[PDB]
């Protein structure tokens, strides 16, 4: 994940 | 349903769930599940991480087969029990594993 | 567990070649599946699944970190075979398609 981020 | 489960606390509030979880040490992975007081069809996974209690909304969905999800159906579970057991082994979108049940 | 071995999609110790016969005999539809005990890995299980009219075989091994079952060396972990099967009826995971229809005994 990355902050502010929808990557999962 | 998973209504016979010790980690299921029914319709308790966010603020009470934070009290219960705090009263048991505020350690990572301490958790419970409750019925949402804001989304009536939904449930909430209340989880301790970094001395903070976080709340994960769980919504139901259906082609007429019901499932539960915390991520708009990207990851889907047959029931709350499977959702809880899965996240005891896999982090998924959660910041840490579900470790200790906050009982009652 | 004992309960998992009682499920209609669990065929105990039938063979790969037999598993491929059963699945073809019920239509070769995507997601048609069964679970069997491995004849090659004694502690393992195999998920046999129909996809694109071909039967593919996914090995399932137990591990301990708490005990679990996995098809991908612990990248996705399941409490039991039932959880693995019910999970893959809704999520593709590493499988080419969803587990749709049970190939019953």
């Amino acid at each position: 994940k990355f902050e502010g981020x929808d990557n999962e | 349903i998973h209504r016979t489960q010790l980690w299921f606390h029914g319709r308790i509030s966010r603020e009470e769930s934070q009290r219960l979880i705090g009263q048991q040490g505020l350690v990572d992975g301490l958790f419970l599940v409750r019925e949402s007081q804001r989304n009536p069809q939904g449930f909430v996974l209340s989880l301790c991480h970094l001395q903070k209690v976080k709340h994960y909304l769980i919504l139901p969905s259906e082609e007429g087969r019901l499932y539960f999800s915390m991520d708009d159906g990207q990851t889907r579970f047959t029931d709350l029990l499977q959702l809880v057991e899965f996240h005891q082994l896999n982090r998924g979108i959660l910041p840490c594993l579900l470790r200790h049940c906050c009982t009652r």
